[PDB]
């Protein structure tokens, strides 16, 4: 921890409506709970409309502001894009496209220090959430699954005995998957539960409908 | 030590390349086979070939392929998903290779002023792209990915990878 090597403040993301990025959601509410954070919603002219519920998504915004205070400022922005997209202050930093790198990002401010092997493996469910699970056929999803299974039946979280960006980007990519019925087994069901109970993933989870 | 499995068949330039760049700082080996393993220890292996780049990247504190801070640690994380996503698709190639383009512009390598995962990550998925290919024989290749792709393809590490790997 510490956060001031090249002091950057203002965090930008842009993001599709019609597939809101529940991961940076569930990261944003998280990074609120350890730094003072400025919360805003724009939509870009270039979005007709845009959900109520998706407006306000930083809506417990009603509260007294330190102004003075702020750590980071997070801004994000309901645009016509075809991949979320995460922008800073500094020109000499290109676009950061995809949520699963911007989550990578963002749980890094916790400052959660990682061994070779394990930092890897943390990459590794990430990508797997990502290349997958986000879009695999349904014998894609059971494979994905049985690994966590496996995974989650040596450690209480995927990569061990404490949450990670792993965690968070997995989850939430499962609560978007939508379309056909796939059984989770007992030790994704025990972890599912595990995330649910963190008030930052079920708080982000109610934001996305009505 | 470290032990790599490849897939003979159809050879991992950018873990070979990222082997290849960081063999003076660790000991590590490469065995023919038919698929991609990174033995790492008993209970620890990688199949997957960005986890195969990051965990090299990671133990090579020499070489320096994962980058010098966070943003560009960050920048290359982006770079690793382009290559396995936009430029993996051959569809949609034109706008993905312009971007490419775009970026490279006001840059020597992708990340930093220096080597990293990106360029051997970008580069080897560029090489396997038929499109990319089919546009350099017909002098359509963008300038500036042209212009970065060639310094890379000259130097010695890349001359030495395509020769003993790359299946023409």
């Amino acid at each position: 921890l510490g956060k001031d090597y090249g002091a950057l403040k203002d965090i930008v993301i842009n993001a599709n409506p019609a597939s809101p990025p529940l991961s940076l959601l569930v990261l944003h509410r998280l990074l609120c709970e350890h730094f003072r954070v400025l919360s805003t919603v724009h939509t870009h002219s270039s979005v007709k409309s845009v959900p109520e519920n998706l407006l306000k998504c930083f809506g417990e915004q009603n509260k007294k502001q330190p102004r003075q205070d702020y750590q980071l400022g997070f801004t994000l922005i309901w645009k016509n894009v075809p991949k979320t997209q995460m922008k800073f202050s500094i020109q000499t930093m290109c676009p950061i496209e995809g949520e699963g790198n911007i989550a990578r990002f963002l749980f890094s401010l916790f400052g959660q220090k990682h061994n070779a092997v394990n930092a890897t493996l943390i990459d590794s469910w990430v990508d797997i959430a990502i290349f997958q699970l986000k879009e695999g056929s349904s014998k894609e999803k059971a494979a994905v699954f049985r690994s966590m299974n496996s995974a989650l039946g040596k450690s209480p979280w995927l990569a061990g005995n404490e949450l990670t960006v792993a965690d968070v980007v997995l989850w939430s990519v499962l609560q978007q998957i939508g379309g056909c019925s796939v059984t989770v087994p007992a030790n994704v069901q025990r972890w599912m539960r595990s995330c649910e109970n963190l008030a930052p993933f079920n708080t982000a989870l109610k934001l996305l409908k009505l | 030590t470290l032990s790599l499995t490849v897939n003979s068949g159809d050879p991992p330039l950018g873990a070979l390349l990222a082997v290849e760049h960081v063999k003076d700082d660790v000991s590590i080996s490469v065995e023919e086979g038919k698929e991609n393993i990174l033995h790492v220890s008993e209970n620890v292996i990688f199949t997957d070939v960005n986890s195969i780049l990051r965990y090299l990247a990671r133990v090579a504190t020499t070489a320096g392929l994962y980058g010098s801070n966070l943003m560009e640690h960050t920048e290359i994380d982006h770079w690793l998903e382009f290559s396995a996503t936009k430029l993996s698709s051959s569809d949609s190639f034109t706008s993905t290779i312009n971007e490419l383009n775009h970026s490279l512009s006001l840059r020597t390598y992708l990340v930093g002023n220096s080597l990293s995962l990106a360029d051997l990550s970008v580069w080897a998925t560029l090489k396997g792209n038929a499109a990319w290919q089919e546009q350099l024989k017909q002098k359509k290749a963008p300038v500036h990915v042209k212009r970065w792709f060639g310094f890379l393809e000259a130097q010695q590490a890349f001359q030495s990878v395509g020769t003993k790997w790359d299946v023409s």
